[PDB]
């Protein structure tokens, strides 16, 4: 059994503190070089510490002075000590084992870190009504607006799972209020839209809300 | 009346390799430290501890020639206090050092066109070099927790790894020539003076 | 530090096409890289160390070369577990850094589909609230390069607007995107047309859906 296994991500106001944790079997922590990767969301990949089987280490600038890489031979884990967090920190943060000029070939699941000064809030469920205008030919669209929430995620079916094909719930976006926003929208024939009723359900675990929006044409 | 033989370290042919350096030990003899004033373009000329105005007016016990090969982007951690695979795993200088160091751009001596494999360089050890120490061991690394036995292969990697030096390599990747000259003075009489 | 520009950014190739991809440095690490491969969701893995030699487990048809600057990543007969990111990494431990590159994403190619354009107004119930979300939809679409241009009156609107793409599906390889117009209320009701145009490559000309405040 070889694997890294990430712990101690979560959610933390900004200037908090945080301490990750990497347990590892079949490799030895003390007698390798053991880096921190971190990657934002849609983002690349970034390098953020390194330590030396012989105790020597490394920091990438922007963590400089903040986050202190080091391991417990005993307890065969590497840590990551994260402190005076920011916004810009909020990644998912790999361990892993570096073996320089032959690559990294040992990597952890991933443990996820959201930094933020925003509280735990339900979403506010708008309708995308059908219109004449969002009828391109055949077929309408329809869809539910899952704004303002925090934090991720959210999940959301439609007539409790009996409408699956075309729909298309997106990927939240992260607004400038600190807040995500999403939206989920489905296309069905034209015909249909005032013989079936199309109602979206709104899960979100981490306010205890559930949501069911009746979705219906706008009344001019 | 010896002349301490700067000729046979400096003007040799073939260097080793930093992980198993040459220390030449050098006594009882008439240092000239003005053939090394200024040698050549090459101005790598850094003194800890001691000035090299002053070295002529200076006796010591003993001085020691080490001499070895290693890439551009290294030669900055071969001072006191550095850190990094060379400095921590091949020669490492005491907080504390009294010398010289020298370097110069050897892409004309040490760089074939299908890679000088010679120069190698020690990638695993499982703790840090004492100052001056030489670890000539090519035990296979055990990087995990199952014994190598000298088997190559996963976990079990060997402890050594070539420069392969090519003359279009970028200045930082191309082979330095190293010569660090450390100065002692403990109780003993003082036989290396110059003139 | 060290710059590691990748190209292409994104690329379309179907099965058993010989893919190519670019890695180049600010300057000369001779032969200190690596190739890296990773899904959506899961962990990178690792392809070629040493600029060419190949991870023990990474199928033949993967080949790394270049030294120096210039480095390219090959495959020789792509296959459907391929479609993927890849990333180089300067192994080089100067200057520190560990630089990727910018990555390539490698997406099924199909043919060219035009996107069905649809504008949604903002909910009277949202409009109590003093915030108004306009919603534009781009809906099965290939390739993912697609633009939207917000107008107001005619007037284009940029900064007040986001997107969000979906992944390549997993059906008919096509492409979903939104894109929210949010204003203030006051700053709602200032405006009267209110636009997405839509450009792509499988549009000859810009589609543009609208609606009026109101109507
Ligand atoms: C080494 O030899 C070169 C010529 O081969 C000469 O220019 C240089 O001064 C010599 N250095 C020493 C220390 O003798």
């Amino acid at each position: 059994q070889v694997q890294l296994v990430e712990s101690g991500g979560g959610l933390i106001q900004p200037g908090g503190s945080l301490r990750l944790s990497c347990a590892a079997s079949g490799v030895t922590v003390s007698s390798n070089y053991m880096s921190w990767v971190r990657q934002a969301p849609g983002k690349g990949l970034e390098w953020v510490s390194i330590i030396y089987s012989g105790g020597t280490t490394y920091y990438a600038d922007s963590v400089k002075g903040r986050f202190t890489i080091s391991r417990d031979s005993s307890m065969n884990t590497l840590y990551l000590q994260m402190n005076s967090l920011r916004a810009e920190d909020t990644a998912v943060y790999y361990c892993a084992r570096d073996l320089m000029v032959y690559g990294i070939d040992v990597w952890g699941q991933g443990t996820t870190v959201t930094v933020s000064s925003a509280s735990t809030k339900g979403p506010s469920v708008f309708p995308l009504a059908p219109s004449s205008k969002s009828t391109s030919g055949g077929t309408a669209a329809l869809g539910c607006l899952v704004k303002d929430y925090f934090p991720e995620p959210v999940t959301v079916s439609w007539n409790s799972g009996a409408l699956t094909s075309g729909v298309h719930t997106f990927p939240a976006v992260l607004q400038s209020s600190g807040l995500y926003s999403l939206s989920s929208v489905v296309t069905v024939p034209s015909s249909s839209l005032g013989t079936q009723t199309y109602i979206c359900n709104v899960n979100h675990k981490p306010s205890n809300t559930k949501v069911d929006k009746k979705v219906e044409p706008k009344s001019c | 009346t010896n002349l301490c033989p700067f000729d046979e370290v400096f003007n040799a042919t073939r260097f080793a390799s930093v992980y198993a350096w040459n220390r030449k030990r050098i006594s009882n003899c008439v240092a000239d430290y003005s053939v090394l004033y200024n040698f050549a373009p090459f101005f790598a000329f850094k003194c800890y501890g001691v000035s090299p105005t002053k070295l002529n007016d200076l006796c010591f016990t003993n001085v020691y020639a080490d001499s070895f090969v290693i890439r551009g982007n290294e030669v900055s951690q071969i001072a006191p206090g550095q850190t990094g695979n060379i400095a921590d795993y091949n020669y490492k200088l005491p907080d504390d050092f009294t010398g010289c160091v020298i370097a110069w751009n050897s892409n004309k001596l040490d760089s074939k066109v299908g890679g000088n494999y010679n120069y190698l360089y020690r990638l695993f050890r499982k703790s840090n070099l004492k100052p001056f120490e030489r670890d000539i061991s090519t035990e296979i690394y055990q990087a995990g927790n199952k014994p190598c036995n000298g088997v190559a292969g996963f976990n079990c990697y060997f402890p050594l790894r070539s420069y392969g030096f090519r003359p279009t390599y970028g200045v930082g990747h191309q082979p330095y020539r190293v010569v660090v000259l450390s100065f002692e003075l403990l109780h003993a009489p003082a036989t290396v003076c110059g003139k | 530090e060290i710059v590691m520009t990748q190209s292409p950014s994104s690329l379309s190739a179907s099965v058993g096409d010989r893919v190519t991809i670019t890695c180049r440095a600010s300057q000369g690490i001779s032969s200190y890289l690596a190739w890296y491969q990773q899904k959506p969701g899961k962990a990178p893995k690792l392809l070629i160390y040493a600029a060419s030699t190949l991870q023990s487990g990474v199928p033949s048809r993967f080949s790394g070369s270049g030294s120096g600057t210039d480095f390219t990543l090959t495959i020789s007969s792509l296959q459907p577990e391929d479609f993927a990111t890849y990333y180089c990494q300067q192994l080089d431990s100067y200057p520190p850094g560990y630089t990727f590159g910018q990555g390539t994403k490698v997406d099924i190619k199909r043919t060219v589909a035009a996107p069905s354009v649809f504008i949604f107004p903002p909910s009277d119930e949202q409009l109590k609230s003093g915030t108004a979300s306009v919603v534009c939809l781009l809906n099965n679409f290939y390739p993912r390069e697609a633009k939207v241009q917000w107008k107001v009156d005619n007037a284009l609107q940029s900064g007040n607007s986001q997107e969000s793409v979906t992944e390549q599906d997993s059906k008919d390889s096509t492409y979903s995107l939104s894109s929210t117009l949010t204003l203030s209320k006051a700053d709602y009701e200032k405006h009267k047309v209110y636009a997405c145009e839509v450009t792509h490559q499988g549009l000859s000309s810009p589609v543009t859906k609208s609606f009026n405040r109101g109507e």
